[PDB]
């Protein structure tokens, strides 16, 4: 998925968050590993992707 | 002229006491009541609390 700069700790087990909540949702005993980059080279327009 | 019976009483209602005294302690962390714990913190650390 894509995210926001700030919300790339929100992506985390019992986190309280907008996408945490309502979007994605971690469980407590989650194992395994976020990889996250940024993408404004293709995931942006100047326009407002 | 009864002291050790009564001492017997004395010791074993002092001990409930204690064990009863010790679910107000924090053991090191912020509070002795799990429902505030719950309330107040996320998983992650609520699990350690």
């Amino acid at each position: 998925f894509v995210i926001r700069g700030n919300e790339v700790s929100q992506i985390a087990p019992g986190q309280t968050g907008n996408i945490a909540d309502y979007n994605y949702k971690l469980p407590d005993d989650f194992t395994g590993c976020v990889i996250a980059w940024n993408s404004n080279k293709l995931d942006s327009k100047v326009g407002g992707n | 002229a009864l002291g050790k019976l009564q001492d017997v009483v004395n010791h074993n209602a002092q001990a409930l006491n204690t064990l009863v005294k010790q679910l107000s302690s924090k053991f090191g962390a912020i509070s002795s009541v799990l429902n505030d714990i719950l309330s107040r913190l996320d998983p992650p650390e609520a699990e350690v609390q």
